[PDB]
């Protein structure tokens, strides 16, 4: 008999309403035919539920526990906490899918934030409910929150680290915990912290940036872009970064950024500006969650992480272990070629995007070359995806940004080819499959060189037109720069309020803009024609890093000239 | 005595006296119940209220709340006595007859108006253009309409409704501003975003070209100062937001843009009158107030229409009040005082009279 046909039994006296165990069978936590069993601290957890149930009562957003049972598991029999199954998704999966549908326009902004504030009101109602029984949860996080598909309701499902009010917590999650939690006891105001940091996790998308922790709240970048740009000019939200102080940021600040004493409790937090203003009907919110949970789940994003100095060092550490293993003759030849392929993908991503210094890039690139040398001195199914990835890179539209990428890809295919035929020298001979693979590599190398020659020819052409364009600017560049700087010194900005209230302020700008436009009145046609040529060229040159650093410096020279010229071309329409 | 002109919309209510250039009272169509206030005060006291919109997509859905707005309009905004002034109300195209009778009943049995009349909103906008023939693009806060009108008669079979308007655009601007680290969520902040939309947005004549300009440099970026003093800066969101009017896919909708909706309305009319519609395309509503929308509208329709067709777009300087202005004009005519539904007529016929007189 497998354990799927072994019966279950009770340990103590089950709670009122508990089901009959006679017909139940088995398919951490296991599923029972729907019920759920959680396999010392377990018995204290059941007692916590019972205390809550008799002091505060049962709760729709709290787990429904039936009692302690003995279940067949792992060639043994275990004590198991029996509870109703919350059929749906976990908090991380739900909030990711919710935000995803929002961005795709499946729901509008009032539906998204309304649902968010609905979820907040429920969680804070739970922490308020536990506070009635004098019980602190101490471990509220996306893993311990499950949404029910049928009702669209958030349900917290764990009490294993609970404690009474004023005593030390049984445990905590270091990534979400309050500053005072676990030091020096626990409190309701520590649970409120957890609720917010949990929400902050799923709103900002902290799962795409492992270098930051939800309990650190929000960073404020106000004098600089609080965002990053993509390929086509669309701003992209940075997890944990805020560009302006709003009700949302105040909510985080007034809770995650204050001491326990100054921190609001569950009822106070629900009266906050963020949770008071901008809410929707509960059933509308519940309906949105239903539709989300009955739809397609947004998967955990893989390889979405930005290449930072920290992460680049991590990738560097991975390569050095291969170097070390090679010195001790235990080098894994298979995983070192596949790891190197992720390095190139990481390096390409780091080039087109920003952040990491170029000194660290050349250093990281040298480390890759070093690993190649060690591999070479050390002397198919694994290198196959590497060729497929590169071949798809060859069938795309290329830019000047891709030249450094195509060079390294060529080096990789060249190294793969060398490795294969070198192993045939004093090892297994070249097979019919390896042979056909060698020529597929060889064909890609040819295409790689043909395409790389074209790009550099086009680059030299673009570099020629670039210098020609900079030359024309010499007659108006510095004069127009001084004028626009004098104008920008007046701090031009559109003000809030009625036209009456902003009348004097607006006509002051029109006067300033007029003066500036009179000082450059003799270059107004040159600057108009200048941007007609420079903008399409700036598009061709891009914003990514290029090998020719002189070209990069000149490209930014043009970008600054273009910025001056195009703004003056639009200055009348903007402020007059 | 001066007749009253009241224009009830999804987001804003316009009221005043017939014979004036602009409505003297313009306030949000919001009613706030406990857990009662109307308009601005309802917004200022939102902390103890639940705000609702009586009008949805140009159609009244909450008659109890609609009464409070009219009561607020009369005794608080206009500060007049409804029983001493005839009243001209407005209605959306294809407004259900049950709504028309209910509207009639309220003005007579609740506010005791001496006389009333209700007119189609788009038709009043055409009158304010000095036209009896043409197609109107009416676009407000909740609904957009294309209404072909010939010799004073609206053509019901060619009228198209498009659930795409101002509050959708404001909502859209709220989402795409988060990508810049700006998180506006509350109703108060929604109004601020609406303010940003009305001051920094514009319609690009060539969308893909402007996107290239926005990506290449910082030339298109403009700064805005929040009421608390905070300064934000936005870029391509300026023209990406009203672009949704032409590309509803930006809003998750699989429907035609305003330019293609106008074309489809014209193409449902008789062949021999399409020329007159093309030459007299009138724009109405606050949503049509974006800088550059007329030129873009001209461009897009020209691409759809046959080559021989002449395309002319009329866009009045304050077409946010065109409906009201058209109403003020109509109620000022003494040739029109023949059309009012008198209190006597109502007591004789009942609510069902509105189908015969209006
Ligand atoms: N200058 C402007 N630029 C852009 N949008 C504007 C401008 N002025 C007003 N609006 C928008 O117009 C909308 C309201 O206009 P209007 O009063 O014509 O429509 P409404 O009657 O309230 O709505 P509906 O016609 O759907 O009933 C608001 O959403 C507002 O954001
Ligand atoms: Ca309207």
């Amino acid at each position: 008999k497998p354990q799927t046909e072994l019966p279950l039994g009770w340990k103590g006296k089950p709670l009122s309403g508990a089901p009959d165990l006679e017909g139940m069978r088995v398919a951490h936590i296991s599923i029972i035919e729907r019920l759920v069993a959680k396999i010392g601290h377990l018995f204290a957890e059941l007692e916590a539920y019972k205390h809550i149930y008799k002091t505060a009562g049962k709760h729709p957003n709290l787990a429904n526990v039936h009692g302690m049972a003995v279940v067949p598991y792992g060639n043994r029999y275990y004590y198991a906490l029996l509870m109703d199954e919350v059929d749906g998704w976990r908090c991380s999966d739900t909030l990711r899918s919710l935000a995803d549908s929002w961005k795709q326009g499946k729901i509008n902004s009032e539906a998204y934030w309304g649902t968010i504030k609905f979820i907040a009101h429920r969680l804070l109602d739970v922490t308020n409910h536990l506070a009635k029984a004098g019980i602190v949860h101490n471990d509220i996080k996306p893993g311990n929150v499950v949404f029910d598909r049928a009702s669209g309701e958030p349900v917290v499902i764990d009490l294993g680290l609970h404690s009474r009010s004023g005593e030390q917590p049984k445990g905590f999650t270091e990534s979400f915990k309050a500053p005072e939690l676990g030091v020096g006891g626990a409190s309701e105001k520590s649970d409120v912290f957890l609720v917010v940091s949990t929400l902050l996790h799923g709103i900002e998308g902290f799962e795409k940036d492992p270098e930051i922790k939800p309990n650190q709240g929000l960073r404020f970048i106000t004098s600089e872009p609080a965002h990053v740009m993509d390929e086509n000019g669309y701003p992209i939200h940075r997890p944990g970064i805020a560009g302006v102080e709003t009700a949302y940021t105040r909510f985080i600040t007034d809770i995650l950024g204050v001491s326990a004493d100054s921190r609001p409790d569950s009822n106070e937090a629900r009266l906050h500006e963020f949770l008071s203003d901008g809410t929707i009907d509960e059933e509308s919110a519940k309906q949105i969650l239903k539709d989300t949970l009955t739809g397609e789940m947004s998967p955990l994003p893989t390889d979405v992480r930005r290449i930072t100095p920290y992460y680049l060092r991590e990738l560097s550490d991975l390569l050095r272990t291969h170097l070390s293993s090679a010195a001790t003759k235990q080098l894994d030849m298979g995983v070192v070629l596949s790891d190197l392929d992720t390095m190139l993908v990481a390096l390409d991503k780091a080039e087109r995007e920003g952040g990491v210094d170029k000194d660290q890039l050349k250093s990281f690139n040298s480390l890759i070359l070093k690993t190649y040398s060690v591999i070479g001195a050390y002397i198919l199914s694994i290198v196959e995806p590497s060729l497929q990835r590169i071949q798809k890179h060859l069938d795309q539209t290329h830019s000047f940004s891709d030249i450094g990428s195509l060079m390294r890809a060529h080096k990789h295919l060249e190294t793969l080819l060398e490795v294969l035929v070198t192993l045939s020298q004093q090892g297994q001979p070249v097979s019919s499959e390896t042979y056909s693979f060698l020529n597929r590599l060889a064909e890609a190398k040819v295409t790689l060189s043909q395409q790389l020659n074209t790009l550099q020819q086009q680059q030299e052409s673009a570099k020629a037109q670039l210098s020609i364009l900079i030359n024309r600017s010499g007659s108006w560049a510095d004069v127009a720069r001084q004028s626009l700087q004098r104008f920008d010194s007046t701090r031009p900005v559109v003000k809030f309020g009625t036209e009456q209230y902003t009348a004097i302020h607006r006509q002051m700008m029109a006067a300033h803009a007029a003066i500036t436009l009179q000082e450059v009145s003799e270059f107004t046609d040159d600057m108009r024609n200048f941007t007609a040529d420079s903008i399409p060229l700036l598009i061709q040159l891009g914003r990514s890093s290029l090998m020719d650093e002189h070209l990069v410096e000149q490209r930014e020279k043009l970008r600054e000239l273009t910025t001056i010229a195009e703004r003056l071309n639009r200055l009348e329409r903007e402020w007059m | 005595v001066a007749a009253l002109v009241v224009d009830n919309g999804s987001g804003m209510c316009k009221a005043g006296f017939a014979g004036d250039d602009a409505p003297r009272a313009v306030f949000p169509s919001i009613v706030g119940r406990p857990r009662s206030y109307v308009g601005d005060e309802a917004q200022s006291k939102r902390g103890i209220l639940t705000l609702k919109y009586p009008i949805e997509h140009g159609i009244i859905t909450n008659w109890d709340d609609m009464e409070k707005i009219w009561h607020h309009t009369f005794y608080n905004e206009l500060r007049v006595a409804p029983e001493e002034h005839p009243v001209l109300l407005t209605e959306a195209p294809l407004n259900p007859k049950a709504n028309r009778e209910k509207m009639t009943q309220i003005m007579f049995e609740t506010f005791n108006s001496p006389a009333m009349h209700v007119a189609i909103q788009a038709v009043l906008s055409l009158y304010a253009s000095g036209r009896t023939t043409g197609i109107v693009l009416d676009s407000g806060d909740g609904v957009s309409h294309t209404v072909p009108i010939y010799e004073g008669y609206a053509l019901p079979h060619a009228i198209l409704r498009l659930d795409l308007a101002g509050r959708d655009l404001t909502d859209y601007l709220m989402k795409i501003l988060t990508e810049r680290g700006y998180s506006f969520t509350t109703t108060a902040e929604r109004e601020i975003v609406r303010d940003i939309k009305e001051k920094l947005c514009y319609v690009a004549l060539d969308f893909e070209q402007e996107m290239a300009t926005a990506a290449a440099s910082t030339s298109l970026e403009k700064s805005y100062e929040l009421p608390d003093g905070q300064v934000i800066a936005i870029g391509n969101e300026r023209f990406r937001c009203p672009e949704a009017l032409f590309q509803p896919s930006f809003l998750g909708m699989e429907s035609c843009g305003i330019h293609e909706t106008v074309y489809n309305s014209i193409m449902k009319c008789d062949v021999d009158i399409r020329k007159d519609l093309y030459a007299n395309t009138v724009m109405s509503g606050g949503t049509t107030m974006y800088p550059g929308i007329a030129d873009r509208m001209q461009k897009e329709i020209t691409a759809l229409a046959p080559s021989t067709i002449k395309t002319k777009i009329i866009a009045p300087p304050e077409r946010k009040y065109s409906v009201w202005i058209g109403g003020s004009i109509l109620a000022s005519l003494s040739t029109f005082q023949q059309m009012w539904i008198s209190k006597e007529e109502y007591d004789e016929s009942g609510p069902g009279i509105v189908h015969r007189k209006c």
